[PDB]
């Protein structure tokens, strides 16, 4: 409803929580050239010997993605030096942090929701997976060390020493990193924590709901699986030979016709691991990505206070909780969203003694008859006084200025 | 298992036969693969030693001073309580260094110094 | 026809002109309001005040400059359209793909 | 006799195309709610016809 | 192998259509939606919208 | 008798070298005018030398 002289301002707010899913790590498999090949055959693996390093460059590719792997995962959550634990004390102002905070009545200790995280996700012939260097409780304490220090010191952990500071007075900060002053936490409070812990546990009904909202993680271990699933079943394709086993072709073959059967075989195995290989590398790209964009996100949103929009989550960035999830990081986005507006008539600068008043912070806004200036975010009107506004032009200058009256504070204790 | 009268192997998700019919005995017999894997040498750099430790990746430490991993046999490395800073990683949170006198050791690999606010 | 076919995009191109009428429409009626949540509405003389302050500059440089600030935006939206017409390498990078 | 080595050419293939629409999704499908200006332009002088 | 050449390809400039546009993705929420404060992000000078 | 398998192996090849002097263009060519310290090194204590 767009008009030149309308603003619509929120007079109420909700606490949103939204989860951000993101892969960091694939799964470290590691696969023997010569093995998957001529497996357990002297004669096939001197004819591998004439194609020089296709083995050996092949097995290097593949390590060099296992080796990227654990660089995955050290640069998303090994972005704290010390570990930092929360204190026996759980008084944050009214903020329940328990359902995201380890638990240590059960094995793993781990959070309720870090382990709904992990019950939504599900060596042959020369075929193996490496385990990766960081594992689920070694996660779990990065994220443990992350989580505490949020709490307990805002930003300041990831600047430099972890500061103490009361988790209210934290929220403070952060209302007023958005435009939003201090003063909405403080009256507010016991509205906004009651809002925040609603919202979280919305977010255990709402993954465990949907048995599809970690469908970002099972992508990834459904394409490694099936790489490797289509990587096996190929040794049991002829390529031309005459049978797809190689005991077969030489018992059943002189070997001067049974190395042109074998030649038919080399080729095609090798070949079927060059596109193998090729195949995750290029995963491992967009797997590099997302892990990119995840330390990232750790960096700016849960170590600070992102002011960059849609970034992490709907409506304005406060502060995010990391949670370990199985080959990948998920977020918890805090945010305010202005929930209840109202119409108000707003004017760009007023007239008082034919000087232009404009306002230092927020806008001006009329109830159909007083004029106010009240802070853009958040409807709360305060008297138009010297103190807000200042003095600049006149009002043959601006357009769309209206005729209204300063108060001046000075005048009455002058008078009196 | 129980295979049915007629069925006389047994198969794998993929192609591989994990199971069998004796001939002569009825008894059933399961297959699984001789054992493989890599084998990692675990190494500071020559300049300083030449002294090793030899890692087999995915193996026990009977079909091969000796500390069984997750990643593996590890043999050469003297097991350590005391946690360091990761030097030369192996797998499931155990790295190696050579550290004085000096031997190569293995041990669970430091995630930072502990800290409370 | 060797097996080669190409597939219709999900999105048409009158499809993609309401998705950038409606993201033109909120800038311009509401700024950055109908993103984070609701679409607010707000004068945009008063949305350029806003724009104003984010960069450091008082919002009272817009009011008393209003009329040059909407004329010199005026005349550059003119030279986006005599640039695209006239340089036959402007869209390349939608060419080369 | 090549098993499936035409089979995952036409899945890599079809992964790209729906990975295009999606491409196209988050770029432009941001909003959700479309919004139309008022019937009379009048910003403030600023032009956007 | 000219089928596994131009599906290679493919897949390679896919990948590189898919960061352009998440960079797409990423400016209108920041460009468009916002008023980023990232110095050369949305052109040359200091970004208004 | 392979077609065009030797040409689009070249052709691959270059797109990445001028890929190469696009990168250091991008980088390092971000000021249009070559601006010099003067020869007063007088920066209120801190020294750039
Ligand atoms: C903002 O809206 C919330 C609702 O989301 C209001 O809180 C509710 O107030 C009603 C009384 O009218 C109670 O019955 C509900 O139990 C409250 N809900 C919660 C979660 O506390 C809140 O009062 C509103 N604030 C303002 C300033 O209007
Ligand atoms: C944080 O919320 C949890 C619930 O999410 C509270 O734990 C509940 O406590 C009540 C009363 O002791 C029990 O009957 C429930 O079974 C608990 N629920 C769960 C799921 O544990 C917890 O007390 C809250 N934290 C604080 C300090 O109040
Ligand atoms: C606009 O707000 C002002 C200030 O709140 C209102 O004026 C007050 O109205 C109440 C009655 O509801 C009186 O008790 C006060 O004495 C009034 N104060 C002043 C300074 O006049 C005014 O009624 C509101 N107008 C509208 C249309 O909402
Ligand atoms: C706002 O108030 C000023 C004066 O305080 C008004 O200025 C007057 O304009 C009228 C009509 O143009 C003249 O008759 C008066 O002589 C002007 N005042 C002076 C000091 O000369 C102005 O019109 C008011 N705005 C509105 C719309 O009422
Ligand atoms: C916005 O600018 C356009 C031109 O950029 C103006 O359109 C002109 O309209 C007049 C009729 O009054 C025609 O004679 C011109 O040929 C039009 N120019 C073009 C290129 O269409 C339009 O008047 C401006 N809008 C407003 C509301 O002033
Ligand atoms: C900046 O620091 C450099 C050293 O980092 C200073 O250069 C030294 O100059 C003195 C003469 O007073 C020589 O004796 C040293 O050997 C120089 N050191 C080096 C490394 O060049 C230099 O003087 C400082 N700049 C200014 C203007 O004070
Ligand atoms: C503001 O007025 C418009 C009519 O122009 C109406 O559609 C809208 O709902 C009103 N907003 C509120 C919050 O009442
Ligand atoms: C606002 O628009 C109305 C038309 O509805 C017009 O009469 C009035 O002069 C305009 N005011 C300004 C300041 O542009
Ligand atoms: C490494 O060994 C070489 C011997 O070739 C020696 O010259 C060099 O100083 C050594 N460096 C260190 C750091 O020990
Ligand atoms: C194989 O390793 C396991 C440890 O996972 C160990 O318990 C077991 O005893 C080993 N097997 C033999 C025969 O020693
Ligand atoms: C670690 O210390 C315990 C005693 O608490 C001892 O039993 C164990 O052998 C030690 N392990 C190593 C590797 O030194």
């Amino acid at each position: 409803a767009y008009s030149n002289n309308s603003i619509a301002i929120p007079t109420n707010f909700t606490i949103s929580v939204t989860t951000e899913i993101l892969p960091v790590s694939m799964t470290k498999t590691s696969v023997d050239c010569t093995m998957y090949i001529c497996g357990d055959s002297t004669e096939c693996s001197n004819l591998l010997l004439q194609y020089g390093s296709f083995c050996t460059q092949l097995n290097r590719a593949l390590t060099g993605i296992a080796v990227e792997q654990d660089k995955n995962t050290q640069e998303v959550f090994a972005q704290v030096k010390q570990i930092y634990k929360t204190p026996p004390i759980k008084d944050f102002g009214g903020f329940n942090f328990s359902q995201i905070l380890p638990d240590p009545s059960k094995p793993s200790k781990r959070s309720p929701i870090e382990d709904l995280l992990f019950n939504k996700v599900t060596k042959f012939n020369g075929l193996t997976v490496l385990p990766p260097l960081l594992t689920d409780e070694m996660i779990a304490q990065y994220t443990s060390a992350l989580l505490a220090g949020t709490i307990t010191s805002g930003w300041t952990f990831g600047a430099g020493p972890a500061l103490q500071i009361p988790f209210p007075m934290q929220m403070a900060y952060r209302f007023n990193g958005i435009g939003v002053t201090q003063n909405v936490l403080y009256e507010n409070q016991k509205l906004i924590a009651n809002q925040f812990n609603s919202a979280i546990g919305k977010i255990q009904d709402s993954l465990s709901s949907t048995p599809s909202a970690l469908g970002k993680l099972q992508d990834v271990v459904n394409q490694n699986a099936q790489a490797l699933n289509t990587l096996v079943k190929q040794l049991s394709s002829n390529f031309g030979a005459i049978s797809s086993v190689l005991n077969d072709i030489l018992s059943r073959l002189d070997p001067p016709e049974a190395e042109v059967q074998i030649d038919r075989l080399i080729t095609g195995r090798l070949q079927s691991l060059q596109t193998y290989v090729t195949q995750q590398l290029i995963r491992a790209a967009e797997i590099r990505a997302s892990a990119n964009l995840a330390a990232t996100k750790m960096s700016e949103c849960v170590l600070g206070q992102s002011k960059r929009v849609d970034f992490c989550g709907k409506g304005y960035h406060l502060m995010s909780f990391p949670q370990s999830a199985p080959h990948g990081v998920v977020f918890l986005h805090v945010t305010y969203v202005p929930a209840q507006e109202k119409n108000f008539t707003t004017a760009p600068a007023i007239c008082h003694d034919g000087k232009a008043h404009f306002p230092r912070e927020g806008v001006f806004v009329s109830n159909g008859t007083h004029w106010f200036v009240t802070q853009r975010n958040f409807y709360e009107p305060q008297i138009i006084t010297t103190d807000n506004t200042f003095v600049s032009g006149n009002c043959d200058v601006v357009i769309g200025i209206v005729n209204n009256t300063v108060y001046d504070p000075l005048q009455p204790e002058l008078d009196s | 298992k129980k295979f049915l009268p007629f069925q006389q192997f047994g198969r794998d998700i993929a192609d591989t036969t994990d199971a069998v019919r004796d001939p002569q005995t009825l008894e059933i017999l399961d297959i699984t693969p001789c054992s493989f894997g890599g084998v990692s040498v675990i190494t500071p750099g020559t300049n300083t030693s030449n002294q090793v430790a030899v890692l087999y990746q995915g193996v026990n430490c009977t079909e091969v001073n000796v500390f069984q991993t997750r990643a593996g046999c590890l043999i050469g490395a003297e097991h350590v309580n005391n946690s360091y800073e990761c030097d030369i990683p192996i797998g499931a949170g155990i790295c190696a260094s050579y550290q004085t006198s000096q031997s190569i050791i293995a041990y669970t690999m430091s995630l930072g110094a502990e800290n409370s606010v």
